[PDB]
């Protein structure tokens, strides 16, 4: 009779990627799907996979068109080794942040009536960037007191967003921490994704193109050095405040010289070292 | 019940507008399920472009409660 | 007690009255045009076509008829105070 705040929803890498891909595909709509998983203990709701369902709607609503597909998909996944059953649903809010609306709350009410601990996950594709993905998990609060019991600090570590608070967080629903537990093979595959072929490492680079690039950058550095000489004469006839706005709309010879130096050093050192390594390795 | 719903959704304050056009639109190609929109496709009738008195133009995939053939630019 | 109970009405000009049932087209100056209904205080006979009516900011329903707009240069022709001369 508690539902604790240390409860977490474990989203697999596959589930997260599927959710984000479907949401981004349906950028103007709130495309939606089901989440399969297990209810391990009272402190874990494991989400292992998600599958989209046939649905149609406008930019103001989206609804599913057939339940036969859902039943058949559950059966045909069980037949291949995924006996997990639905533990919630996911739908995308493209740019509105993460929260539930009235229709979302009604759907979550139906899911709660079916299974007590069902959860809803809102993933916002467009606001997601490379480093971070905007995603949250929710569950409803009855018409009562405090919705949950706190036996740790784990719940109060997220600082709920102003948009979610405006749209009803901690009043009509509460959030659940999302965790990304992975297995060894998932970790290894994610690390190996970006690994390149071995031959690419030792492959050299056309010397004509390399010399042309070096020549171009040195020619640019010449003019940058002229401008740097001009700029050094300043910085004494400049107000302490005026210096900051001095480099607004105007080139910075020092910064550009540093960048060009870095690129030239990297390219030339790499090429020379690769040349020597090949010279020894290949007879 | 449906008539009651229509009446309650027809709340009196309207915004006068002029019908700029009555375009004819047709579906383009197959739309993948999971993400298919009833407006961009699956709409074969007549669509209206209107200009509200607030100087705001709008496209109406569904004309509304007035039959299309009656409206003229 | 004047800012609490007395709301803010907006000047508009009625253009058409539709059907026997009250349905009025108004043209709020430089704001918009609406098809609006009356308030319980104002009787239908009070509102005619072409007269100025104040409308609330929420539902844009008529609340009070207003005097016709008149040029200042023609309204200043009225005598107001009459001369003291006699026959
Ligand atoms: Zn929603």
């Amino acid at each position: 009779p508690a539902v604790d705040t240390a409860e977490q929803v474990y989203i697999s890498s596959l589930a997260l990627l599927k959710m984000l891909k479907h949401g981004r595909a349906g950028v103007p709509m709130e495309v939606m799907g089901l989440m399969l998983g297990e209810f391990v203990d009272d402190y874990t709701v494991r989400v292992i996979d998600v599958f989209a369902m046939p649905q149609s709607g406008t930019g103001v609503s989206v609804e599913a068109v057939d339940p036969v597909f859902q039943a058949k998909m559950l059966d045909m996944l069980k037949q291949t080794g995924r006996p997990e059953m639905v533990v919630g649903w996911y739908h995308s809010h493209p740019g509105f942040g993460c929260w539930l609306s009235g229709v979302d709350i009604n759907t979550q009410q139906s899911f709660e009536a079916l299974s007590e601990r069902a959860v809803a996950v809102v993933v916002d594709p467009i606001q997601s960037v490379k480093g971070k993905v905007v995603i949250d998990a929710f569950r409803l609060i009855n018409a009562n007191h405090e919705p949950r019991q706190t036996t740790s600090n784990l719940g109060h570590l997220n600082k709920p967003s102003i948009q979610a608070l405006i749209h009803g967080l901690n009043r009509h629903y509460y959030s659940i921490t999302i965790n990304y537990r992975k297995n060894e093979l998932e970790q290894k595959m994610l690390l190996n994704l970006h690994k390149k072929s071995w031959m690419e490492g030792l492959t050299l680079q056309d010397y004509s193109e390399h010399c042309k690039h070096n020549e171009s950058v040195v020619k640019e550095m010449l003019e940058l050095a002229k401008n740097y000489n001009k700029a050094v004469e300043e910085e004494d006839k400049m107000t302490p405040e005026q210096l900051a706005i001095k480099n607004v709309g105007k080139q910075d010879p020092k910064r550009h010289l540093e960048e060009h130096v870095d690129v030239l050093m990297t390219s030339n050192i790499v090429q020379c070292l690769a040349a020597m390594l090949d010279t020894v390795v290949f007879k | 019940e449906n008539s009651e719903k229509i009446k309650v959704n027809k709340t009196l304050p309207y915004l006068v507008s002029n019908v700029i056009e009555l375009l004819d639109v047709d579906p383009n190609d197959q739309e993948e399920d999971g993400a298919n929109i009833d407006l961009d496709s699956q709409r074969k009738g007549k669509c209206a472009v209107i200009k509200t008195s607030t100087r705001q133009t709008y496209f109406l995939p569904v004309i509304g409660l007035v039959d299309a053939e009656k409206l003229k630019p | 007690q004047s800012e609490q109970p007395l709301q803010v009405a907006r000047c508009t000009k009625i253009i058409n009255a539709d059907s026997e049932d009250p349905k009025y087209i108004i043209n709020v100056k430089q704001f918009a045009k609406f098809v609006v209904d009356l308030s319980d205080q104002v009787a239908p006979t009070d509102i005619e076509e072409g007269m100025r009516v104040g409308v609330d900011r929420n539902k844009y329903q008529i609340h009070i008829p207003l005097p016709p707009k008149i040029d200042p240069t023609v309204t200043m022709m009225q005598v107001e105070e009459k001369p003291d001369v006699t026959y």
